[PDB]
RNA sequence: CCUUCUCAAACAUUCUGUUUGGUAGUGAGUGAUACUCUUUGGAGUUAACUUGAAAUUGCUGGCCUUUAGGCGAACAAUGUUCUUAAA
């Protein structure tokens, strides 16, 4: 048998946790709502979970929902079998830049790259063919 | 009511455009007075100006100030407004729609325009159609508040509401007075609205401003102007 | 009885059409009867017996404009600039309040008038009007 | 400057590499990596910066590419007004001339009705290599050309203008075609701090031709940004140096 | 079918009204002394009489068909789901022959059969096809599969 | 069920030329050569390929402000509230 628990696939885009909450609460009262979720940048994977308070009314949301047209494409919810748990999902944000210090002092890493730049010509003789500089 | 899963979509879109133009214009506006001009569009800003494809002209702006009468259109199609856009037409009370005003465009004034351009039409009126406007639409606060404004304003040396058009057309003395003097305004609609000759004029006149009114969403989006003695001539 | 039905030859999929008919020319040229019709409407407008409609949007212009062109004391009873009799109005103004309304408005008529700057505004005037109109109607 | 003869070295011998017996295709192609300090904008620069270059190889690029499975062509994106006006002979006489060819020109309308779809829009522009835009509408495309045309250097537009007066002429748009063509190479604006350039297939120019362009383009990016410096190879090769500047790295802490 | 008839909405026939007012401009085109000779593409649109409806099908080229239910002589119409489910044509069962005399000029139709569409529907028309796939093939089949009615009323 | 910044200046007259500035992405996967720095936490970049706007859980960057917003704007800043597209 199954849960109240649901999957949802093929979300539109910018439809989020707050749309899903809006429309499946009408259907009735949901104990939970989550929407799968990107680090880097804050754009859709399209599919999300939800939970509602009973089974019978989680059944017949995804009974006239499982085929559902919507924004020039098809939408596709399953309910969960009653071995079933919400794990690990979290809102991530579009994650911004940073810029920090540099910590070696400019003469430390002055010697680094006059390494790393004899070090580059030694691959090459090692790659390698014959090289001067 | 069961409202729908596809209206919602378009709002959070046309929601997500608002704010991302809004905040083009809030980048643009501030680097532009702060006089920080490094790597943006333009340095100086535009007017359009469409008359009778129709002739589309285009000016630079002065710093002169001009008077103007901000008329409220429909806004876009499925919207609901953000904030920054209600302050300001909050402060300009252009809620209620079908509502104008009269304003004075200074350097400070012009650069909400570009906040409020999706929702309104800008243009340069003549006295003809002001003292049509006046003499035939307006109204004042109830009861003893028209009366005693009215001592306020002859305190200013206002009489005989002609001068009203006059001081409003001259601006000479005293134009936030007479604003807020005329604080609300209305216009019927131009079309009756539903029947079966009417539809055929809301259609046309949809066409029409779709043909008119531009959405540039550009943060350089010059301001569009319109021939208020036709639109007037139309609304009133 | 009764019994569901059984799909036994539906099952199987033809993956080619039933007939091979050639594919006619017609369907890839633009069609010929369209022009004779251009052609026929063509001669028509040579001979004149068909305006174009520019042409006839022309007419429609000038005709318009041909067509529309071508044809074959109670005031001193009543005050209205600083005189005295209106000093009976204030007196019984209570009194004409409380008659009838078709009395009130004739009975409203009259009010002081003060000097030139203020008018009240007409609030009667549009109502007498409509009445008359009535009237005559 | 940079040691022109130490670039000559380093081409000859990236051609013995490659001669020891698409990867197969990919491993012969010329690309230039550049280090240098904050080459941010702070922020993103989808912005294609046109460098000088003596010589062109998009027509070495029509000539292996006619022999190549994938077709060079060309794609101009005009106004609605512009597509209107201009036709298709008045730009193809024009080119004849030295002897160049515009696949297909395209209106925003067309981008955002017809190809206004992922696979069919996808399939659009990967079919092309140089993507020529209005410098107006330049600075509408990124919605429309769908991120995956940006990522990669061909997809990506380059700025081209036909206004050279409040109205547009022919020849503005007929000479700048040829500036973009045959005297332009692309380069990409991202973020970090590096860069890469694309020349192309070894097999197209003159090693010597391919270092004349080299040089002058470092040169010309020397003068241009503070480099920490010029890192060049082949995408399948390992990595070679040819010049740098030490200072930059002082700078960059500072 | 809100979506569909969007979709058809875009590919309305001519009208009679509109094919005259082509045909007037056109002829007053070929008036001038001085006229202008051009050739021009494909029209577009539904197509919708019966025994052509058929006839685009055993090509095939119906890429979409619309069948009414409420047909007088529903026997005129037996056979449209079978022969498009044996022959693989994407068929729809619509509700109201007249809205389909409505995207069509006509008082009814019965029938609506779409075979050429534009590049910038073909993606929605593929999609629209899978959908359809999805809501009708799928979800009725097994209840196209058994007697109806019997119930008193 | 909405539609995408569709141009700015300066110099110059060549029947149009030269220079400068203006562009935040569709998600997922494959993946070469590697680049710098970070101080090991990894971070920003790099060839180019696939895809019916495809679909299953990759755990909580940092700073600033207010009770969500900027880092592509600091005394910078934002919320879902337009009714003749009704009933």
């Amino acid at each position: 048998e199954y849960s109240g628990i649901i999957y949802v696939s093929r979300l539109p885009h910018g439809f989020h946790e707050k749309e899903l909450s809006k429309y499946f609460a009408q259907f009735g009262d949901l104990k939970e709502v989550r929407l799968a979720r990107n680090k880097k940048t804050g754009n859709s994977r399209h599919y999300g979970f939800l939970e509602f308070v009973n089974k019978e009314d989680a059944m017949i949301a995804q009974e006239s929902m499982n085929n559902y047209l919507l924004m020039g494409h098809l939408l596709q919810v399953r309910v969960l079998p009653k071995g079933a748990k919400i794990e690990k999902l979290y809102k991530y944000k579009k994650r911004v830049l940073v810029e920090k210090g540099i910590t070696k002092p400019v003469k430390q890493l002055k010697d680094n790259m006059k390494q790393k730049h004899e070090e580059r010509i030694k691959k090459l003789a090692k790659s390698g063919i014959e090289f001067k500089w | 009511k069961f409202v729908r899963a596809e209206s919602i979509v378009a709002k959070t879109l046309a929601t997500s455009r608002e704010k991302e133009r809004i905040k083009r214009v809030s980048i643009l506006e501030d680097k532009k007075a702060k006089n920080e001009t490094q790597h943006i569009a333009s340095g100086k800003d535009f007017i359009l100006k469409i008359t009778e494809g129709l002739i589309r002209e285009k000016t630079t702006y002065d710093g002169k100030p001009a008077l103007l009468f901000i008329v409220r259109v429909r806004g876009p199609l499925a919207v609901n407004i953000p904030n920054k856009a209600f302050k300001i037409l909050s402060l300009l009370r252009l809620v209620e729609t079908n509502t104008g005003v009269f304003v004075k465009l200074t350097k400070n004034v012009y650069p909400l325009l570009k906040v409020i351009a999706p929702y309104v039409v800008i243009g340069k009126p003549s006295l003809s159609s002001i003292r049509s406007l006046i003499q035939k639409r307006g109204r004042i606060i109830v009861l003893n508040d028209n009366n005693i404004v009215e001592e306020q304003l002859g305190d200013h040396g206002i009489i005989c509401v002609e001068d009203i058009i006059h001081e409003i057309a001259t601006m000479g003395e005293s134009f936030s007075v007479c604003n807020f003097f005329l604080q609300p305004f209305k216009l019927n609609r131009e079309v009756s609205g539903f029947g079966s000759l009417n539809r055929l004029r809301k259609i046309k006149q949809r066409e029409a401003e779709s043909r008119t009114r531009q959405f540039s969403n550009a943060a350089t989006a010059p301001v569009i102007e319109v021939d208020i003695d036709s639109l007037l001539a139309k609304l009133n | 009885p009764y019994e569901p039905l059984i799909d036994w030859f539906t099952r199987h999929e033809e993956v080619m059409p039933l007939t091979a008919v050639p594919e006619p020319k017609r369907r890839f040229v633009p069609s010929k009867n369209e022009a004779k019709r251009v052609m026929k409407i063509v001669r028509a407008i040579r001979e004149g017996r068909i305006i174009p409609p520019k042409k006839l949007k022309e007419m429609k212009e000038k005709e318009k404009i041909e067509n529309y062109q071508y044809d074959l004391p109670p005031t001193n009873e009543e005050s209205y600039n600083p005189p005295e009799e209106y000093l009976l109005s204030p007196e019984e103004k209570e009194a004409w309040e409380n008659t009838e309304y078709s009395e009130r408005e004739r009975n409203f008529i009259p009010q002081k008038y003060s000097a030139l700057r203020k008018v009240p505004g007409y609030g009667e005037s549009i109502r007498e009007r409509f009445e008359r109109s009535l009237d005559l109607y | 400057a940079i040691p022109r003869e130490r670039v000559i070295k380093a081409v000859n011998e990236l051609i013995k590499f490659t001669s020891k017996p698409e990867e197969e295709l990919k491993k012969d192609l010329q690309l230039i990596v550049v280090n240098n300090k904050s080459f941010t904008g702070t922020s993103k620069s989808f912005k294609l910066k046109l460098l000088n270059v003596k010589h062109s190889f998009y027509k070495p690029w029509k000539e292996a590419s006619a022999t190549a499975v994938k077709d060079f062509k060309v794609l101009l994106i005009l106004k609605d007004s512009d597509i209107k006006k201009v036709s298709e002979d008045d730009l193809f006489d024009q080119l004849d001339s030295e002897g160049i060819k515009v696949d297909e020109i395209i209106c925003g309308k067309d981008l955002k009705t017809v190809y206004k779809a992922y696979e069919a829009r996808n399939a659009f522009i990967s079919q092309f290599s140089l993507i020529l835009a209005d410098d107006s509408i330049v600075t509408s495309l990124p919605k429309l050309m769908g991120g995956k045309a940006y990522n990669k250097v061909e997809t990506t537009p380059i700025s081209i203008r036909t206004h050279a007066n409040k109205e547009f002429s022919l020849t503005t748009l007929t000479n700048n075609i040829k500036k973009v063509y045959m005297n332009q190479l692309p380069v990409k604006l991202p973020r970090g701090t590096t860069l890469n350039v694309h020349l192309g297939n070894l097999e197209w120019l003159r090693p010597e031709e391919f270092v004349d362009n080299v040089e002058l383009i470092s040169e010309q990016l020397i003068k241009a940004y503070q480099i920490r410096s010029i890192f060049i190879k082949t995408n399948r090769s390992p990595v070679l140096p040819l010049y740098y500047n030490q200072d930059v790295l002082d700078e960059l802490e500072a | 079918a809100a979506e569909t008839f969007k979709l058809f909405n875009k590919y309305r026939p001519e009208t009679a009204a509109e094919k005259k007012e082509r045909l007037t401009k056109e002829a007053a085109a070929v008036a001038e002394g001085k006229s202008k000779q051009d050739a021009s593409p494909k029209p577009y649109a539904v197509k919708y009489g019966l025994n052509h409806v058929v006839a685009l099908i055993e090509n095939k080229k119906a890429k979409l068909v619309l069948i009414a239910n409420d047909v007088d002589p529903i026997e005129l119409v037996v056979f449209l789901p079978a022969l498009c489910k044996k022959m693989g044509v994407p068929y729809a069962i619509v509700k109201g022959k007249a809205r389909l005399g409505t995207l069509v000029n006509q008082k009814t139709s019965a029938v609506a059969a779409l075979t050429e569409v534009r590049a910038e529907d073909e993606a929605a028309l593929a999609k629209l096809v899978s959908t359809i796939d999805a809501n009708f093939a799928d979800k009725y089949d097994e209840v196209k599969k058994h007697w109806g009615g019997g119930i008193l009323g």
